[PDB]
């Protein structure tokens, strides 16, 4: 089955003074008489950003070594070719992450992602080869080898069916395995309202910050919307309201698009961090909890990365 | 405190120098201007404090699962409680907040032995009921998952499910049964 | 010394072709620390591989108790 | 942190000599403010003289209304407030809304160097309500061992540390190095392991094209 849950969000930062003002030292000099409302917002955004890289971190950082797959790929009848990495395209991207890529100004600048996307597909790998090759054993202690046919007949005895059931129907449940994980490919690229999830929060995000940059058009109130001209054809003592005008305007917008982004981080916190809890309670482990990991009872888990 | 010594665009961030150096008229269009900033930088902390104090909510509330699931019980989910297999975990304060000292079991000093899916003895495929078989080169061994310890195949830690034929891996090896010394 | 990375430009740290964990945070990757400020290439981790085979399993022989 | 018109650290202070025969008596703008450690074993230097209206304020006394032949001591030289009549010396002088303003600390330890390196904080000593301007200055002295080292004030931002006493012990100019710029936004004379954000870089505009189109037919 699948689960597709949002980690992070685009880490953004707008210098106040450039947006409220704008290379005038007339309104520079109205802004600072407010008080550290400026130097506040500056902060909130700071913090959702750092915060942005510790949801990526935890998440996916939750081996100490990388492992590697064996070089030749006799899993015992089960075929991983659609989850395990290919080396032929970003050679990080297993036939199932590329196809979830492809499917998915002033004062305002974005700042890069620390993990870039090739190094959150590192650390999928090794949790990938790392399970196929080492089973619960990997993120508990040291790792151990256990062949994957008998790694499941441990994850069928935990479901309470016995052992004879994998070692007497192995075709058949290979089989269906290797089959089911093909749809899933299907699945997430012909008819993908799956990705929705993810892709919300680039298309809030994005709204939001297209209502910021429009709002420097509106008057709120002054002659006109463009400091330049209030400045240019009014004497300076009268140009003064006017610009207050603005600057209350313009402030306002501001602590608005502050406020709304600290309540949506918080929400992609905590998809962050039943993201984190997944990953180890069910790709690092096998699940008694209902309903956690899938409906059915589970066997294993594999994680594949997304766009955020 | 420090917003209380910012004008907001009036003539002096105190109250007492507005009223006092211009008329009664005049001051309450200076005093507005105080009011509604003074009341801007009240609404954003009590706002600032209702998003941080959910953060704390969240901390507090997982808190209580961890000492519940924790302290008064083993806990099964993976690294929920420590880096390992829970064994205990002891709840200790600490100013405003809580410690909890999780001791978990991590296993060590891994050694590298041949398995089988089952053994054939008999014409019968006997599976270990719990446990792994394993070989030291020359002698086949059943020995718990979590540590060594090598025992003989019999009757008693085995179960027979079918023929040789099924499983893919059997290896031929004797299983003992303890009454036929006895018998 | 000028370098230019994808998270702006860096004046004042060497690029290292080596590659260690992360000390400072600079962004997309590179990260910085007192070798002078060297700027390297974040390395993930250790790479094992764990041997694999059909017929090979590894059974702890002693234990560690760790609060 | 504090914004005021403060020398800034590592500065370059014009050092006049009086040694040969070297008469410096000369032309010193006071453009914003003026420091002047003046250092004198035989108290040579005594009086500085300001001007656009005189802000005299020589040895004897200072009047609100060329050198002083001092010899071994005529005193008859001129191109009102009035005042009671009277190692290192390092007088700020400040002429802000109308008040002259002059800060000084003379130390008592000896300089051995031409200026030592310490942080002394300048107690005020006198503010004056002239009301006048103050356009250029210049020294009043008895040539000796004369030294007097003039470097002008400048608009900066400095954060000053108080021990318990209320006595300046140490700043940090912020607009130096890249290190003193960070400590200001920190507030703190240490900072810690990590990549802090300091300010924001404008590339500034050069020039103003203004582009209108041919133009056809003037006025009849």
């Amino acid at each position: 089955t699948t689960e597709i849950l949002p980690v992070s969000m685009t880490k953004t930062s707008v210098d106040c003074t450039m947006y409220i003002c704008g290379d005038s030292t007339e309104c520079s000099n109205l802004l600072l008489q407010y008080g550290s409302f400026c130097t506040q917002l500056n902060r909130a955004l700071t913090g959702i950003a750092v915060e942005q890289d510790k949801n990526t971190q935890e998440v996916f950082a939750q081996v100490k070594q990388i492992y590697k797959t064996p070089p030749i790929k006799d899993f015992g009848g089960f075929n991983f070719s659609q989850i395990l990495p290919d080396p032929s395209k970003p050679s990080k991207r297993s036939f199932i992450e590329d196809l979830l890529f492809n499917k998915v100004f002033n004062g305002l600048t974005v700042l890069p992602p620390l993990l870039t996307d090739e190094m959150i597909a590192q650390y999928t790998s090794a949790l990938l080869a790392g399970t196929i090759t080492s089973g619960w054993t990997f993120g508990a202690g040291a790792a151990l080898q256990i062949p994957f046919a008998m790694q499941m007949a441990y994850r069928f005895n935990g479901i309470g069916v016995t052992q004879n059931v994998l070692y007497e129907n192995q075709k058949l449940i290979a089989n269906q395995f290797n089959s089911a994980i093909g749809k899933i490919q299907d699945s997430l690229s012909s008819t993908a309202s799956a990705l929705g999830k993810l892709q919300d929060v680039v298309n809030q995000n994005a709204q939001a910050l297209n209502t910021l940059v429009k709002q420097l058009s509106s008057n709120f109130g002054a002659i006109s919307s463009v400091l330049n001209d209030i400045l240019s054809r009014l004497d300076p003592p009268e140009a003064e309201v006017q610009i207050d005008r603005l600057i209350t305007g313009r402030l306002q917008s501001l602590q608005t698009y502050v406020t709304q982004q600290l309540i949506r981080a918080a929400e992609i916190r905590a998809s962050a961090n039943l993201a984190a809890t997944k990953m180890s309670e069910c790709v690092l482990g096998q699940s008694k909890r209902v309903d956690f990991c899938g409906k059915g009872y589970h066997l294993m888990s594999f994680p594949q990365s997304a766009p955020h | 405190v420090k917003q209380l010594s910012s004008n907001f665009g009036a003539i002096s961030s105190v109250l007492n120098d507005i009223l006092s150096r211009l008329d009664p008229p005049e001051a309450e269009v200076q005093i507005d201007r105080l009011i509604t900033g003074r009341l801007q930088s009240l609404q954003t902390y009590v706002t600032q404090q209702l998003i941080r104090a959910a953060e704390i909510r969240a901390s507090a509330n997982l808190a209580a699962t961890k000492m519940s699931e924790c302290v008064l019980g083993q806990s099964k989910r993976v690294d929920f409680c420590g880096k390992g297999y829970h064994l205990m975990s002891f709840p200790q304060s600490a100013p405003h907040g809580v410690v909890f000292l999780h001791v978990t079991y991590v296993p060590a000093q891994e050694k590298n032995f041949t398995t089988a899916p089952a053994i054939c003895h008999d014409g019968k495929a006997h599976f270990p009921r719990e446990g792994v078989f394993v070989s030291n080169g020359t002698h086949w061994f059943v020995t718990q998952r979590n540590f060594y310890e090598p025992q003989i195949i019999t009757t008693d830690n085995t179960f027979v499910s079918g023929n040789c034929d099924v499983v893919i891996g059997i290896v031929n090896n004797t299983v003992y049964d303890p009454l036929q010394p006895e018998l | 010394n000028v370098f230019q990375t994808r998270a702006g430009c860096l004046i004042g740290a060497e690029h290292v072709n080596n590659s260690y964990e992360c000390d400072i945070p600079i962004g997309a990757g590179i990260c910085a620390s007192y070798q002078s400020i060297i700027a390297y290439t974040m390395s993930l981790g250790a790479e094992n591989s764990v041997a694999y085979s059909n017929n090979s399993i590894a059974i702890p022989t002693n234990f560690t108790i760790s609060v | 942190s504090t914004q005021d018109l403060f020398l800034p650290f590592f500065s370059n202070v014009t050092w006049f000599h009086a040694i040969t025969k070297r008469f410096d008596n000369p032309v010193l703008p006071f453009n914003d403010g003026v420091y002047f450690a003046s250092t004198e074993k035989s108290n040579i230097i005594r009086g500085w003289i300001f001007g656009t209206l005189l802000i005299v304020n020589n040895a004897t006394n200072v009047v609100i209304k060329p050198f002083l032949g001092v010899y071994y001591w005529m005193e008859s030289e001129f191109r009102e407030y009035v005042s009671q009549p009277f190692n290192l010396r390092e007088f700020v002088f400040k002429n802000i809304d109308g008040y002259f303003k002059i800060y000084s600390k003379h130390t008592p330890i000896n300089l051995v160097r031409d200026l030592p390196q310490g942080f002394s904080a300048l107690e005020p000593l006198v503010d004056l309500p002239i009301g006048i301007n103050i356009t250029r200055f210049q020294t009043l002295l008895a040539a000796g061992a004369a030294a007097y080292y003039v470097g002008y004030l400048q608009p900066r931002t400095f954060l000053l540390k108080y021990n318990e006493n209320g006595t300046i012990t140490d700043a940090v100019d912020c607009a130096l190095d890249p290190l003193s710029e960070t400590k200001c936004t920190l507030k703190s004379f240490t900072v810690e392991k990590g990549i802090y954000q300091t300010s924001n870089f404008r590339v500034q505009p050069t020039e103003s094209i203004v582009r209108f189109p041919n133009i056809t037919n003037l006025c009849p």
